């Protein structure tokens, strides 16, 4: 049983580094991967990129300069740091681990596969909303 | 081998003109001769014409003339000589002609005749 | 029909008959292309780039992408044409990306007819009136000096004509022993033959499904080139089975300590270098060559006391077989997935 | 995007660009005013929880599109519905596909 | 008659690697073998490798594996069947590596082996 709990100030000034945490429920930080989402109303989601531990710490390659994640394992958190929220930054936002896997097509040895993934549980949400 | 792929069944009105191709395939087209044949039940067979590729030289039973059709297409690169569609248009269309319909081609010895036919295609029946 | 009470000198390496039907193959090889079509209105400016995949930056992928000027039926009328070629055939010239074939400063170049077919027929050599051929019927027999059981014969058995630089394929095999054959094992530059007794499966494919895709070049013309490929985007590549590699790797082992001293280490290594169709064993199959990668193989060691061996392979598709001096081939791309499995004969 | 069916029934939802080699394809669901849910995390499979008559497209079909059959459907399957594929061809989709309402009567 | 056109010495650091051409010409260039050997004063000859440039199938002495590399250049052209050139990359150069090298053909009789090297270079001295 995990629930996680994000947290952000909603309101936010254009052009200010925007961050967020992530509170957890029973599974520690250091046992899964954790990843962010984001969606605009009435859309699609974007899947803001996966974190861990130990190299696994991949972004989206649309923003991947103003956007920092991180883990607090001393006090079992997930943190977001952003960099300059713009008008479509107003979004929902949400934490959340996910589950990988060999997708697997030919010989092994040769690289012939690749690794989905797929966010097994969710946050419940934080409406970050860019406005002055 | 030999191959020779109809077309499947078809459903027409009465006095229409219904088409019937024969693809055949696995063997010199131009050398080999082409019949039309079909099947009514309760009347056995009956032989509709033939047909030589090679100029597409034609002939008809008699008792069905003015009606009846046959054309021919064949290959023509260097590289596939072997496959040919042979053509089948038969028009002003009776219930009665609610049949099943054959491209048949000949034996390839040296005693086998014309009619003798050997290779045979899967069948195609016409109602209307 | 058979001899008695004979003794004969054989030799192989002064053998006559090797040479001309050296000659005879390429000459049946060029009179297979007399019929077939030029390509001299191919050579031209490619415009080329990376085939439609999830790029790997520091891997490389091996299809590329090229749209081209071409002619038609009609002189006044040009088209734009596009199809995929291996990396192995295009070369840069020169910003933006223009590539051309090698082939296209230095050679001619022709299409092979899609008709002939390159799998081997057992010929049946056979000799004129007033002349014999015999056939020494010794089990051992390291080829130079006297046999004394032999026949006569009319026309030699089945001999498929294969072309494999290394590894050489669905060859006849020995009776009971693996031996090994030489000019003078002591000279090191003169090859040694390896015929091991027992066959060794092998197989090999191409997974990558295949269009072609026909260009008409002129009046009555025709071309052939790779169009679209359908499904995963995968690389060529061969198998063999480990044990069998393992105990008939323990064979020649045995057998070639006799003339090398009984107490001494022998192992192995991958070939120096040189061309890229002598680093590995070069052969056609289903019409389609291929080079494919042989460390896999040659890297163990010996002392004087489920799983199989892949392997990768590399598609080209202009060969230049047996080093001609202007002479150069294309070859057609072929529908489908293509396997073949082959009983690997002998070693060189 | 809407598609209705009677409570019950069979229904196709589809999604995303056709296939081109091996895909992964990946299903979420969302509820008005809820977070997403997963319901098919591989070409055919599904986890705990979710029912059965949940089925997916095959992932070695070349040249089609990801399907979503959901049979005998009910007013609690009234959620949006999201494909995320994973093609061995195309790279990776950061952001998923098209949201299609599935509504009942 | 055959010519075999080295190139002249040079001086290299140790550590370094160099390269010597030998240009054949007058005979078939794609039919015979080429060998590279060498001289070191008080230490007798040494042999360093072949190369067949039908195909560039080479082999190393093995004492100097690793540190060799030989390459050739076939001239591709309706006019020129003749000349063709060798190389000898030599790599890991010590001051023990100072000694004259030679490109060789062997001889083209019937009973010519491939060691009887008819056909020499000038020589060319390198120094460490
Ligand atoms: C030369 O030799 C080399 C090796 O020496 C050869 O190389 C081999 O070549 C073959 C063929 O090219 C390759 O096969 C592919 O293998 C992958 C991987 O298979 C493994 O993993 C599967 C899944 O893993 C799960 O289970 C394992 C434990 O089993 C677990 O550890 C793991 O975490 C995960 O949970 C296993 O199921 C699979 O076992 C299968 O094979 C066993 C062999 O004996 C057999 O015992 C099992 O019962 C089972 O049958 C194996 O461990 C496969 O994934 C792949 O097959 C998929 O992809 C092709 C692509 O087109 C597709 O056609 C297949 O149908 C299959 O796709 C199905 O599964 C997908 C899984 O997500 C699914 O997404 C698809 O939609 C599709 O699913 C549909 O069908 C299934 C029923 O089949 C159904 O359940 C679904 O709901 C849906 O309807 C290939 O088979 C080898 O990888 C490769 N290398 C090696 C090292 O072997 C080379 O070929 C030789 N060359 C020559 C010329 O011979
Ligand atoms: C070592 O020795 C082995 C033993 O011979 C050898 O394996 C054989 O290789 C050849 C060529 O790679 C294989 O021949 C091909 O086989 C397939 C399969 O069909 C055959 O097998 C089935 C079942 O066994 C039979 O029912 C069937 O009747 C066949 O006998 C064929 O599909 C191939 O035919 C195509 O290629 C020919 C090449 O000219 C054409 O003439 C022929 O008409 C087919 O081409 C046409 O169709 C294509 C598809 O549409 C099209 O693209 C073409 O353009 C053309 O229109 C071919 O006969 C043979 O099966 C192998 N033997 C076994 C037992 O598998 C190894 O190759 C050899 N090793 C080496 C290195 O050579
Ligand atoms: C015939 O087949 C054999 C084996 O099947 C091939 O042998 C191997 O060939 C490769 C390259 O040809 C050898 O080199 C290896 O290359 C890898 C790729 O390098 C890229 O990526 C690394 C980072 O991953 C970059 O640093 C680099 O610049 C390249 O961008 C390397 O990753 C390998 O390093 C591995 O091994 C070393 C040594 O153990 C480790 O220190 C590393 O951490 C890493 O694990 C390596 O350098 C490879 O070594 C060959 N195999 C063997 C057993 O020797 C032949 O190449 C093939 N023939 C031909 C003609 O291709
Ligand atoms: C399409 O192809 C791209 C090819 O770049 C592919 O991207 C790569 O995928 C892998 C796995 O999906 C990513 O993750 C790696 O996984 C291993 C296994 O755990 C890790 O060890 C790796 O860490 C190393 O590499 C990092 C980056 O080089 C280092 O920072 C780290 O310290 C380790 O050395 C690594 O996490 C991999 O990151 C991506 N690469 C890129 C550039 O994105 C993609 O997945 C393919 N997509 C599809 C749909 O096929
Ligand atoms: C090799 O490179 C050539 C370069 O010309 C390439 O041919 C072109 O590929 C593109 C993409 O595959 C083709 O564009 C498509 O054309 C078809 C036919 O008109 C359209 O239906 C397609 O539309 C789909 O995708 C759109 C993307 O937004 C959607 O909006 C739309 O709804 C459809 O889903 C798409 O426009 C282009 O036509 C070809 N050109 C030619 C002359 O073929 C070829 O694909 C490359 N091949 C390989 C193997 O890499
Ligand atoms: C196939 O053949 C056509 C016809 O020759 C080639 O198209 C021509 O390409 C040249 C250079 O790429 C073009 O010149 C440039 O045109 C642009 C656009 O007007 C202009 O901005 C530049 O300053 C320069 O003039 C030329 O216009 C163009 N002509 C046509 C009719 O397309 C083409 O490059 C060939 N290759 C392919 C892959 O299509
Ligand atoms: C390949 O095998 C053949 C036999 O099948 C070898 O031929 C003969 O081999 C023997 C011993 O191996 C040679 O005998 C030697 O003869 C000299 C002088 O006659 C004698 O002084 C020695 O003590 C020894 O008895 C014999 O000469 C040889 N025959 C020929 C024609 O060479 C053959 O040597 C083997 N191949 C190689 C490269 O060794
Ligand atoms: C025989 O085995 C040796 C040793 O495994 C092989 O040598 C290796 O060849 C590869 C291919 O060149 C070398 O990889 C490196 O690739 C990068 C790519 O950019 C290049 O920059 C490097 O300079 C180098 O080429 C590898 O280092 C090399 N290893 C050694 C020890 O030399 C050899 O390829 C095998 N023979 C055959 C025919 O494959
Ligand atoms: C070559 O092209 C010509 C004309 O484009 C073809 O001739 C006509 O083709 C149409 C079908 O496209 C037929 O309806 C006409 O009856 C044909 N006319 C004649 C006089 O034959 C011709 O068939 C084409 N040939 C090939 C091999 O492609
Ligand atoms: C390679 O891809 C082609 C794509 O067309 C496959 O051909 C199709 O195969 C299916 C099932 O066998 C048929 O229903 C289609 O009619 C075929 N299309 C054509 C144009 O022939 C082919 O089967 C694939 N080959 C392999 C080995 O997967
Ligand atoms: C030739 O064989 C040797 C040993 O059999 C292979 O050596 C391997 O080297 C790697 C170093 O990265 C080790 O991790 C392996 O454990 C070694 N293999 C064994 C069996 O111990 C070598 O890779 C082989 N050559 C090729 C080209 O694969
Ligand atoms: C390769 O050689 C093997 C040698 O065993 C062949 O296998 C036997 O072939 C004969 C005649 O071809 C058959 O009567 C036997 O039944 C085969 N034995 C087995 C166990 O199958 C094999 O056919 C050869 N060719 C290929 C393509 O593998
Ligand atoms: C014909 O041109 C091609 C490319 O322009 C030459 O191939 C390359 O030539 C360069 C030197 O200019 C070498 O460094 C490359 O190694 C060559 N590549 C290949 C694949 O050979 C080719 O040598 C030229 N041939 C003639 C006879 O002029
Ligand atoms: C094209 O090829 C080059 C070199 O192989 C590669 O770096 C690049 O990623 C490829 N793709 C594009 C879109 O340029
Ligand atoms: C080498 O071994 C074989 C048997 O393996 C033996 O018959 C032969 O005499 C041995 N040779 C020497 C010189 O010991």
């Amino acid at each position: 049983q995990v629930h996680l709990q994000e947290s952000g100030p909603g309101l936010v000034k254009p052009s200010e580094t925007l961050s967020l945490t992530c509170n957890v429920s029973g599974t520690l930080v250091r046992d899964n991967y954790w990843s962010w989402i984001r969606q605009p109303l009435g859309k699609q989601p974007e899947w803001i990129g996966y974190v861990h531990d130990s190299g696994d710490t991949n972004y989206n390659p649309s923003l991947k300069s103003r956007v920092h994640l991180s883990l607090d394992k001393s006090k079992n958190l997930v943190s977001l740091r952003l960099t300059g929220v713009t008008a479509a930054d107003s979004a929902i936002y949400y934490c959340a681990t996910t589950k990988h896997g060999r997708r697997i097509y030919g010989v092994v040895a040769f690289k012939e596969w690749f690794t989905y993934f797929y966010m097994d549980v969710w946050g419940k949400g934080t409406s970050v909303t860019v406005s002055s | 081998q030999v191959q020779l792929v109809q077309s499947g069944a078809v459903i027409k009105t009465p006095g229409s003109s219904v088409k019937i191709s024969c693809r055949a395939s696995g063997y010199n087209f131009r050398d080999y001769s082409i019949h039309w044949v079909r099947l009514i039940p309760d009347k056995g067979f009956e032989w509709i014409g033939w047909i030589k590729p090679l100029w597409g030289a034609v002939s008809y039973a008699r008792q069905l003339q003015g009606r009846v059709s046959m054309t021919r297409q064949l290959s023509q690169d260097p590289d596939d000589p072997d496959w040919g569609v042979a053509y089948m248009e038969f028009s002003g269309l009776t219930p009665a002609d609610t049949a099943e319909y054959f491209c048949v081609r000949r034996g390839s010895c040296d005693y086998c005749g014309d009619f003798p036919w050997q290779y045979w295609g899967q069948g195609t029946v016409v109602v209307v | 029909i058979h001899l008695e009470n004979v003794t004969e000198e054989f030799n192989m390496w002064k053998n006559n008959m090797v040479e001309q039907m050296h000659t005879d193959i390429i000459s049946l090889w060029d009179q297979s292309l007399k019929p077939c079509v030029k390509l001299t209105p191919l050579c031209v400016t490619l415009q080329c780039t990376n085939v439609t995949n999830n790029i790997t930056d520091d891997m490389r992928g091996e299809l590329k992408n090229c749209s081209f000027n071409m002619t038609t039926e009609l002189r006044d009328k040009k088209q734009k044409v596009y199809s995929l070629f291996y990396r192995l055939d295009v070369v840069q010239i020169n910003s933006n990306k223009e590539y051309r074939l090698i082939n296209c400063n230095t050679s001619a170049i022709t299409q092979a007819c899609p008709k002939v077919s390159f799998e081997p027929i057992p010929i049946h050599y056979c000799a004129p009136a007033g002349f014999a051929i015999l056939k020494c019927k010794d089990k051992k027999f390291n080829g130079t000096g006297p046999c004394p059981s032999v026949s006569t014969v009319q026309c030699t058995h089945g001999i498929k004509p294969v072309v494999s630089t290394q590894l050489l394929l669905n060859g006849s095999l020995a009776e009971e022993e693996v031996m090994i054959r030489s000019e003078n094992i002591t000279n090191n530059a003169k090859n040694i033959l390896v015929q091991f007794n027992t066959p060794v499966q092998i197989n090999c494919t191409r997974p990558n499904n295949n269009t072609r895709k026909s260009i008409r070049i002129g009046p009555g013309q025709a071309f052939y080139a790779t169009g679209d490929i359908i499904g995963d985007i995968r690389q060529a590549h061969c198998n063999v089975s480990k044990a069998t590699w393992n105990e008939t790797l323990g064979k020649v082992v045995k057998q070639l300590r006799k003339h090398f001293g009984n107490n001494t280490i022998i192992r192995f290594a991958n070939s120096s270098g040189g061309d890229l169709e002598v680093t590995t064993h070069s052969f056609n199959c289903g019409g389609e060559f291929f080079y494919c990668n042989t460390s896999g193989l040659f890297n163990s060691t010996w002392i004087s006391n489920n799983d199989s061996i892949t392997l990768p392979c590399r598609i080209k598709q202009i060969i230049n077989m047996w080093q001609r001096i202007g002479q150069a081939m294309y070859a057609p791309p072929i529908q489908g997935v293509i396997r073949c499995v082959s009983n690997i004969t002998g070693l060189i | 995007t809407f598609v209705s069916v009677a409570p019950g029934q069979t229904a196709r939802i589809t999604c995303g660009e056709e296939s081109l080699g091996s895909r992964s394809v990946i299903w979420y669901q969302q509820r008005p005013g809820q977070a997403p849910s997963l319901i098919i995390y591989n070409n055919n499979d599904r986890p705990s929880g979710i029912p059965d008559r949940f089925s997916g497209s095959p992932g070695s079909t070349f040249g089609t599109t990801a399907t979503l059959t959901i049979t005998s459907v009910e007013a609690g399957d009234e959620a949006d519905y999201y494909c995320h594929i994973w093609d061995s061809r195309r790279p990776t989709n950061w952001v998923f596909g098209e949201g299609t309402t599935l509504i009942v009567l």
